[PDB]
């Protein structure tokens, strides 16, 4: 009977340009326990991805000011932990939403695909800063949620499918960035470009329409990889 | 023809000799400056009004028409922009390398249009070509165009040399074309470190030193550079021609990456 | 002259007739499309090509050449951006009050230079005027352009008349660009609300109806709402020219504010 | 002996746009207790007022989606109840801090207007969104604070400085949007507006660069309120 409320919540809380509070929602709404929908799914997928990406850049920035070079040293490795500590709070209460909630109810290949796809996402941006032993399990967790969501795609998902090229991109982006092995991302964002291109004629006007923000992604991305 | 009656012009501002006005809009009219047109500066002036009538290209400064009553003037479109010079250290806009190639193009293919023309500009610097609007190169003054001092950075040493300042072919614009490519690609302006004009222009007039190519950027591919060392050479008997330079800057743009860091999948809805 | 060769010339894509390619850089080649120019095919032809020589306006597209071998097609330059009815409804850009007043000066200014060099567009609608790059205006097409039938919404009742189908003055032109005006205000279309094309042009070309005025934006100044409405009249005998219709645009973008809420201070640094 | 690092982490906090924990620095670095200089004044004001407009876009947005028509209007009130509790925390914590630390330490005129000017704007956003006893209160409170930066400001600072331009410019702002009377508006951004003008001649050129910007603002907003 609440669901509506949150929801409304949720999207005005996005509306405000505040995604804290749409994430506060976004999860009282999956911790309630009933089947998502893939509008309120978006919308999970928005506000944690804004959040995150606003404390990323930030982490960025910060580690580039400490970059050069004489306190200014340990304070910007401060405000780097600081920011770390952030940004492994909200990760992780991801990941553990996803597990306990999410993907274990999940009922659909397209909604199972999707939720391992977020759960490979959030290791990567823990692994993007992690270091260590720590850095290598959450790199293993990464690459296998990647690898099954990669494999329920393959058996059931349409190939001309949104969710299936942004996959294709994170995947490679993945193991361009963390596994540093460009060739794997190379091949991968090839043959998902291949693939997408085979099945490119019967796309309708929309489907067109999105599924083309990605594929100029992976275009962009298997230049910047194949160039010097 | 392109005779406009003098009655019906106005002229706003002395920001230019070339005086800002309006003219069924904002143009800009090049007054001649001096009240008596001798016969050697009347044929001038008739020079540049046939240089300038042949040339519509939309990366060339468009021709409006000429004003021959109680003064010479050549009614010429007004850009809003910044004439490149700015951009280049003054102003440092610092563009990215993406936007660094598209400059080189368009000015390319201005000059094409022009040399196939039969029309040569002669010498050209950073300034002549206008940076108009959104990233559009426009080309400059053709006071010195015919068709078959202060700086001396951006003049070919054969140019300089006029043993009988009878010749000027298309290899002069290919060097003045290379020269303005690497001030754009590198942002910076070799000959820079000393300050004796006579003496630069002494020894690459008469080919003892060269400009120097290695302050160029990181990002640069490495075709640009061998673009670029084309272009800027002693000698000019085969000096690469525009055709195939605008070929090879249109292949090199194609091969470009147009991202500095890998991106992800964007924000859904 | 503009006579240039067919060999020099490549033809890339069939998206106008019209064929997209490359000429010395990007252009467009309008081909006649029947391989048999009849004498009066002919006579249109060098009617077009008379009518574009003679235009060189910065709101005006650029007339580069015309091929007369094994086909007659002129070479104009190509615009990289929407023909603006793109933008009128059917991509729905909703431009801001402030830059809704610059389209309408820049096609007063460009129509300005068309009837001072003595060219009469003829009929024009908002799909003529493309909007290339950042807001800047260019006129279109000139078939039915001559110096002295599927969408009957921006042409002149006068102009259906045709009693003896010679006259074309220049109030059908004022007509032309006021009703263009009115489009381009009200980003709606008018006439709109029915779909008999017969009988809202035997309404509005006897004078049974006119367009209605009434769904103008509320921010408008009342001043724009009179210039519209001598624009839009059934009689044509003294409709105000373009040289006025300029100067009163030029009269209302100075006195409007480019804001719509008051704004404080900046942050400072 | 803190004070340096203080201001340091503000400006990298700046840097990495957390404007949060620069405004945390700025008010430990005044509330240490010891004369402030023109680059931590400014510090301290752009900290203090990017995060009040962000706050203050939220509440606008929220009130925009909430004129609109029914459990949303409920839920739309609650929710600018909320931006505006969080405004009315950051505003007083701002204007306490200035009534105490700040302007009774003043020593040099220009620090006395700007700190007045500073003062008389926080009230302003307090006012935008405060109604009744509290909104005439805070009104009273502007109007007072900006008055008497005004008298120093016309007693000895300079009539061509960006601060004097930008007090006019604030002043004219608050006398048409909240005291509903342009008429004061317009006079103060003529005159204002007609004595820079007259001494705009012998300016230099940062100064002129600095100045031009508040000179135009007053010009767009005199329009604004000329026009229909």
């Amino acid at each position: 009977v609440d669901k509506e409320e949150l929801v409304q919540r949720a999207k005005l809380a996005e509306q405000a340009e505040r995604y804290d509070d749409m994430a506060a929602a976004m999860k009282e709404v999956t911790e309630t326990g009933v089947e998502l929908s893939n509008e309120e799914r978006n919308l999970l997928s928005v506000a944690y991805k804004n959040v995150v990406g606003a404390r990323r850049s930030s982490w960025r920035v910060i580690s580039s000011i400490e970059q050069k070079t004489e306190r200014k040293q340990q304070m910007a490795k401060e405000y780097r932990v600081k920011v770390e500590k952030e940004l492994r709070e909200i990760c992780y209460d991801v990941l553990g939403l996803l597990d306990k909630h999410l993907i274990p109810k999940a009922s659909n290949p397209e909604s199972k695909v999707f939720y391992l796809k977020m759960k490979g996402d959030y290791y990567r941006y823990l692994a993007e800063v992690a270091t260590g032993e720590t850095r290598n399990s959450v790199v293993e967790d990464s690459q296998k949620a990647y690898q099954d969501a990669f494999e329920i795609s393959k058996a059931k998902m349409q190939p001309t499918h949104p969710i299936r090229l942004g996959l294709a991109l994170n995947f490679s982006v993945f193991y361009y960035e963390i596994l540093n092995s460009p060739d794997k991302a190379c091949q991968l964002a090839k043959q998902a470009f291949d693939d997408a291109i085979a099945e490119l004629d019967t796309l309708n006007e929309d489907s067109y329409k999105d599924s083309t923000l990605i594929m100029q992604l992976l275009r962009d991305n298997l230049t910047l990889w194949t160039s010097d | 023809d392109w005779e406009i009656e003098a009655s019906e012009v106005m002229l706003s501002t002395r920001i230019g000799t070339v005086y800002k006005g309006k003219w069924h809009g904002d143009v800009a009219v090049k007054i001649l400056k001096v009240v008596d047109p001798t016969p050697e500066q009347f044929q001038a002036f008739r020079n540049e009004v046939a240089v300038l009538r042949k040339t519509r290209h939309v990366n060339i400064l468009l021709f409006m028409g000429y004003m021959t009553k109680d003064n010479l003037a050549i009614v010429t479109q007004w850009c809003e922009g910044s004439s490149l010079y700015k951009h280049l250290h003054v102003q440092e806009t610092k563009f990215q390398m993406f936007q660094l190639i598209d400059i080189a193009r368009q000015t390319a293919q201005g000059m094409d249009y022009l040399h196939a023309k039969n029309i040569i500009h002669r010498d050209m610097k950073s300034n002549n070509i206008f940076l108009h609007e959104g990233l559009t190169v426009k080309i400059g003054d053709f006071g010195l165009a015919t068709v078959k001092t202060g700086s001396v950075l951006w003049m070919a040493p054969e140019v300089i040399r006029m043993q009988d300042n009878n010749p000027f072919s298309f290899q002069s614009d290919v060097y003045s074309y290379g020269i303005v490519l690497y001030e754009l690609m590198t942002g910076e302006l070799p000959y820079s470190h000393i300050n004796n004009r006579d003496q630069i222009i002494f020894m690459v007039g008469r080919g003892y030193a060269s400009p120097d190519l290695s302050k160029l950027y990181k990002n640069c591919p490495k075709a640009m550079k061998r673009l670029v060392a084309d272009c800027v050479k002693k000698v000019k008997e085969e000096r690469p021609l525009f055709p195939q330079i605008l070929s090879s800057i249109e292949l090199l743009q194609h091969s470009l990456p147009k991202i500095n860091r890998s991106a992800s999948e964007p924000s859904l809805h």
